[PDB]
């Protein structure tokens, strides 16, 4: 009916604690915004299901 | 059927130290990939069953 | 001094099965309830180890190759096994390493070392005094041009025993590595007569020697007028390491407790 | 400024509907950095490496092991006597922050054309045939002309290099061969035949010659870095070690930020960092006192922004999922944390919730329809 | 890249050879993500 | 990358500069499994 | 091309000391007397 | 070219162009014939390959 909700810091994942690499993601624009979307639409559907 | 985490109040009490070595989640959760809780508890879904 | 010892039994090449030895910890690293994936020089699981002997009647001191590293094991009593020498000409046209424990202390050293044709070390064994002491040492006639040299701070350990089974497993693996002679080594108690012990145990790192020289071959060095004599009883294994894939099961506290070979 | 202004950024809208918003995840930062270093007191051996009266020949070079010393590589960097110093696996300036577990310096002289040679995975007589670096060399190349101190007028025939070999040789290996090359079909024995070579040539080394043909005295540094236990370091001081505090620890160069704590893993006596299942340290022992420190990275959790919308009001209430109300209240903006906001420090109504730890809302006994779902069977509204 | 401890790029090089390295981490883990996402997204429609 | 035979790289190149097209060539054909892969995940749910 | 402000920074160096003239550079000249930014644009001009 | 039955003169030096041809010195630097050959940018072997 469900399947375990996850959520991942995608800045936490690529860069922990790195403000360098911090620095250097901004160059991707949205994608790790996009990614933190797309799982809170999966984590807030298994609410619904 | 036997669960790997739920977001049953991790609170570095078990997880820092002895247990930041042999979790998975352990490993997960300083990594930014985190288990949220559902909305229903195992004790709300029962009472609608 | 440099004298061949000739009186010996003739006997065929011998062999037996490295059933899980020859593990070793792959790194300096701290690891536990895991089970870690690595390639290395290792041991194939259940090869066939040559072996040899010293008896009475035999004194099995080949020189072997060493090609991409070496296992190397004896299970022993009085203290019989004491060292090896390494190299690839072992006549003084290249340089070669000795590892000797004398007596008292162990001695490391390169040299340019002129070896005899049957290296050993001898014992005067109930001499009128109840106790035992070395006195031979027939090794090299010559140790010239030198460029690594160590000695141990002394001791005394003791050359004198007759118990019937051996009561002492000695594991050791070397490889020598860009430049780096590396041992890792295990002692434990046993009591088996006459074959390698079936179980488990990995070998921690003990010393890295950074020796530089090219080894190509390798021999060990026994205790024992001048021909005529009697050996102690005692038996060791030799077996080549290769480039294998393992898994190896660390425990709770944090050391390695079992082990599998991919291939 | 404030967690509702979090969310207006987050969402890129000055009108935030009502929802629970997912927003940046919280850190507690260093409250101060930590040094630590292996105490060594001599100076490493840099006059006799680079100032040696006389170098090897570069088909016989010579390699020196540098251990058990303090290495200001600062000298080496900011002196001008050099025309090459290249390094292929740390960048220059980094040298002094960072140690070393075996140095060594392989120290020979070379033409001028041949330095390009020395730079890992290369081809020439030099890279072929007497000093090839291998293909992840990590390491700094040190060149410079010495023409005043190696070179005499009618040639400094001294210096010997290899023209001829079987093969190329393998990375780090030395050949001190003078046997004879075979370059017809023919074997040839003894000292010397037609088409048999001597493999070794010298170099006509004077100062009469153009500047590429002079001796440049080369010192190859090797080293490898934070694998196992240093015995060569920067100069750095260590500072005091502190515990159950977060901070910036630098252990033999394992920079990184964590609480340390002690550990009761029972490392065996070789062994000095311990890792995790991601690849990343998760314990070290200490270089100056023997014990094992755990190392954690500093509190964190995500921060969820519940809100009845900007329409209705701005008030907001703030989550911190999967963290006890403890925690949040440690994370005093006294220790600096991402969120430059810690307005909601006050509380009164930090109620606990099995998602989390729940500030800005109050926790009524009544219960009603689920509104804004928190997690774990809580919901919140907005009412009177 | 050179190493997998984004902190050994970030304490052994400097700010412009460390920017090489860092972005093959950068596009590495970015891909691993994405890759998990496409499995979370086509494995949510399996369990609704 | 200056081929797209494999071959052709390792023997015009040396070790550092057929790394760079090598990888890219890895990059790419890895791009291409992981683009095939999901047409396939996606594929077998219209087929469930 | 055009130029929004443009600056012409004028001086005299040892010879060597032109490669601490490019960006992100460390030594005497690029430490404390002409310190570029990382990300320069422009065009450096040395002659003898 | 080197089989020729008489060679010029230094200052008169021959200039003989070379084309649409395969270049196997097999009868040549493995025969004893010359008192000196030298390449000076390749080995003598590696001008079959
Ligand atoms: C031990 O015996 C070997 C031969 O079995 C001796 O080796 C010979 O040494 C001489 C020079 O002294 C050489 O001319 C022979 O060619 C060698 N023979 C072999 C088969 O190698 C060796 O010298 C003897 N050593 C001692 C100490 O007597
Ligand atoms: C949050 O942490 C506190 C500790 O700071 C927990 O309180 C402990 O609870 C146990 C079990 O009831 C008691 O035996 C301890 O004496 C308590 N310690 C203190 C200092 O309060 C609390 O249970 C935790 N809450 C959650 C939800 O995990
Ligand atoms: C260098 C070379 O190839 N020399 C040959 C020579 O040996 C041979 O006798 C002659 C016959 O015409 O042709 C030419
Ligand atoms: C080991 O030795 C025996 C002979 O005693 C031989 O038949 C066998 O094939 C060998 N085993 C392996 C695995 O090489
Ligand atoms: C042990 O051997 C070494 C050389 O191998 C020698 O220097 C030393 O004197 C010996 N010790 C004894 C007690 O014989
Ligand atoms: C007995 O021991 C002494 C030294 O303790 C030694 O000098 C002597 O030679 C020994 N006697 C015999 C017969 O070995
Ligand atoms: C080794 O011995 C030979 C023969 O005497 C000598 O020519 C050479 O210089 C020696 N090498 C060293 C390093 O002493
Ligand atoms: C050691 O010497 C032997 C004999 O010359 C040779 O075959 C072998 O390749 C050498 N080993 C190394 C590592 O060069
Ligand atoms: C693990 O710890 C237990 C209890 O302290 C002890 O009995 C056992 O010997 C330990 N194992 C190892 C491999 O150290
Ligand atoms: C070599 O020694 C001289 C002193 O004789 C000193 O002036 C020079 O700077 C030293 N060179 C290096 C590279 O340290
Ligand atoms: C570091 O120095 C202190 C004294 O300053 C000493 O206690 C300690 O032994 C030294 N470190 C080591 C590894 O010996
Ligand atoms: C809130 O929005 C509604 C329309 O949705 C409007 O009727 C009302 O006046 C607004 N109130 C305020 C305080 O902005
Ligand atoms: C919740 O109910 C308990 C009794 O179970 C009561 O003691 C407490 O005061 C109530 N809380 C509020 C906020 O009314």
């Amino acid at each position: 009916v469900s399947m375990t909700k996850t959520s991942v810091d995608c800045t936490m994942y690529i860069c922990g604690d790195s403000t360098e690499c911090s620095n250097l993601l901004l160059q991707y624009g949205s994608f790790c915004t996009q990614l933190n979307r797309a799982l809170t639409g999966i984590a807030v559907e298994q609410d619904k299901n | 059927v036997t669960l790997a985490d739920a977001g049953f109040i991790k609170q570095y009490g078990d997880c820092l130290g002895d247990i930041a070595a042999r979790d998975l989640i352990c490993a997960q959760k300083f990594n930014g990939l985190t288990v949220l809780p559902p909305l229903l508890t195992d004790e709300m879904i029962a009472q609608y069953t | 001094q440099c004298v061949n010892l000739t009186t010996r039994t003739q006997l065929p090449p011998a062999y037996t099965n490295s059933f899980t030895r020859g593990v070793y910890y792959p790194d300096k690293v701290f690891r536990s309830s895991v089970l870690h994936s690595t390639q290395d020089l290792f041991l194939p699981f259940f090869s066939n180890v040559t072996w040899f002997h010293a008896i009475h009647k035999r004194f099995d001191n080949p020189v072997l190759p060493f090609n991409d590293g070496v296992y190397f094991a004896s299970t022993e009593k009085s203290n019989i096994i004491r060292g090896w020498i390494f190299g690839t000409t072992l006549d003084s046209k290249t340089q070669s390493l000795l590892i000797v424990n004398n007596a008292t202390n162990v001695v490391i050293k390169v040299c340019e070392f002129q070896f005899c044709n049957d290296p050993f070390l001898g014992v005067y064994y109930h001499k009128n005094n109840k106790s035992w002491m070395e006195s031979e040492f027939r090794v090299y006639s010559s140790a010239n041009n030198c460029t690594f040299e160590y000695v141990s701070q002394p001791f005394l350990m003791d050359l004198e025993g007759k118990q019937g089974n051996f009561k002492n497993l000695r594991e050791f693996v070397f490889k020598n590595i860009d430049g780096y002679f590396k041992i890792y080594s295990k002692h434990t108690p046993i009591n088996l007569v006459r074959d390698l012990p079936q179980g488990f145990s990995a070998l921690e790192p003990l010393v890295d020697l950074p020796i530089g020289i090219n080894i190509t071959r390798f021999q060990t060095l026994l205790a024992l007028s001048s021909s005529g004599w009697t050996a102690g009883a005692a038996a060791y294994y030799v077996g080549y390491l290769q480039p294998r894939t393992f898994l190896l099961k660390y425990n709770e506290n944090g050391t390695i407790t079992d082990a599998v070979d991919c291939a | 400024l404030d967690p509702l202004s979090e969310t207006k950024c987050t969402l890129k809208s000055f009108t935030v509907e009502k929802g629970i918003y997912q927003t940046s995840n919280f850190r507690v930062q260093p409250t101060e950095s930590i040094v630590r270093f292996p105490n060594i007191t001599n100076l490493c051996p840099f006059g006799e490496v680079f100032n040696a009266t006389r170098f090897a020949s570069v088909y016989a070079w010579n390699r020196k092991r540098i251990s058990n010393c303090v290495a200001d590589y600062s000298v080496l960097y900011n002196s001008a006597s050099f025309s090459t110093f290249k390094c292929y696996g740390v960048s220059p300036t980094k040298l002094n922050d960072l140690c070393f577990t075996n140095v060594y310096a392989d120290s020979f002289v070379i033409r001028g054309d041949e330095v390009r040679q020395i730079a890992p995975g290369q081809t020439g007589k030099i890279a072929d045939y007497n000093y090839k670096l291998p293909d992840d060399f990590t390491g700094c190349v040190i060149a410079w002309n010495s023409n005043n101190l190696d070179s005499k007028v009618g040639g400094n025939y001294n210096y010997l290099y290899r023209l001829f070999r079987k093969s190329n040789l393998k990375p780090f290996e030395r050949d001190i061969s003078t046997e004879i090359y075979q370059a017809g079909s023919t074997p040839c024995n003894g000292v010397e035949g037609f088409n048999c070579y001597f493999p070794l040539q010298s170099y006509g080394f004077q100062p009469t010659n153009g500047v590429g043909y002079q001796p440049y005295r080369v010192v190859v540094l090797s080293f490898e870095l934070l694998h196992a236990p240093a015995t060569v370091c920067g100069p750095k001081k260590s500072t005091n070690l502190v515990k159950n505090k977060c901070v910036n620890f630098n252990f033999n160069g394992l920079t990184g930020t964590g609480v340390l704590t002690e550990s009761n893993k029972k490392f065996l006596p070789f062994q000095q960092f311990g890792r995790d299942i991601a690849d990343t340290t998760d314990a070290v022992r200490d270089p100056q006192t023997l014990e094992i420190l755990d190392i954690t990275p500093c509190s964190f959790g995500g921060v969820s922004v519940i809100t009845p919308g900007t329409n209705t009001s701005n008030q907001v209430a703030v989550l911190y999922q999967g963290v006890n109300c403890t925690e949040v209240p440690v994370a005093i903006h006294a220790d600096q944390l991402t969120p430059t906001w810690r307005v909601y420090s006050t509380g009164s109504n930090v109620f606990q919730t099995r998602a989390g730890c729940l500030i800005g809302a109050e926790h009524v006994n009544n219960s009603y329809e689920c509104d804004i779902p928190i997690g774990a069977g809580i919901c919140a509204s907005y009412q009177t | 890249a050179i190493s997998s401890v984004l902190n050994d790029i970030l304490s052994r090089l400097d700010k412009v050879e460390a920017e090489v390295q860092i972005d093959r981490l950068i596009t590495g883990r970015l891909q691993s993500l994405q890759t998990y996402v496409t499995q979370q997204l086509i494995r949510a429609a399996e369990i609704r």
